[PDB]
């Protein structure tokens, strides 16, 4: 029951990480968005100016 | 939002103004190149997730 | 090359020509926009076949 009980634990653990990492990858890529949605109004008002 | 901009984006001079729009093609592609990149490896790393 | 980008792509006379150059961009985007739905399909399928 131990060692059934580490094994899950342990397996679990590394999709933990993996889950963690991609979070971080998804909110880089989300602003990444947001600069792409940006960049039209700033050389908009650049080019205006 | 603006603060963003500037910080990431340049600004041109008065008679180099017809080339802003080269740069705003040049940003649009090195923006869409890294959030494709970026997309890349979260594919991947989702491929090792699942 | 030219026969295959015709006959999915219009062509419009001089009437817009400046805007010949806006419209060429919007096909752009809109061939990206089904590039990433083509593509958002290849990842699903991937982590299927995985």
């Amino acid at each position: 029951e131990l060692e059934t009980a580490r094994k899950q634990q342990q397996s679990l653990q590394p999709v933990a990480l993996s889950w963690e990492k991609y979070q971080k990858q998804e909110r880089q890529l989300a602003d990444w968005l947001t600069l792409e949605s940006l960049l039209p109004l700033w050389f908009a008002q650049q080019a205006s100016h | 939002e603006r603060e963003l901009s500037a910080s990431h984006f340049p600004v041109v001079t008065l008679e180099q103004l017809p080339d802003i729009r080269d740069l705003e093609r040049q940003h649009e592609r090195g923006i869409q190149h890294e959030i494709e990149r970026v997309k890349a490896e979260l594919h991947r790393l989702n491929i090792e997730l699942t």
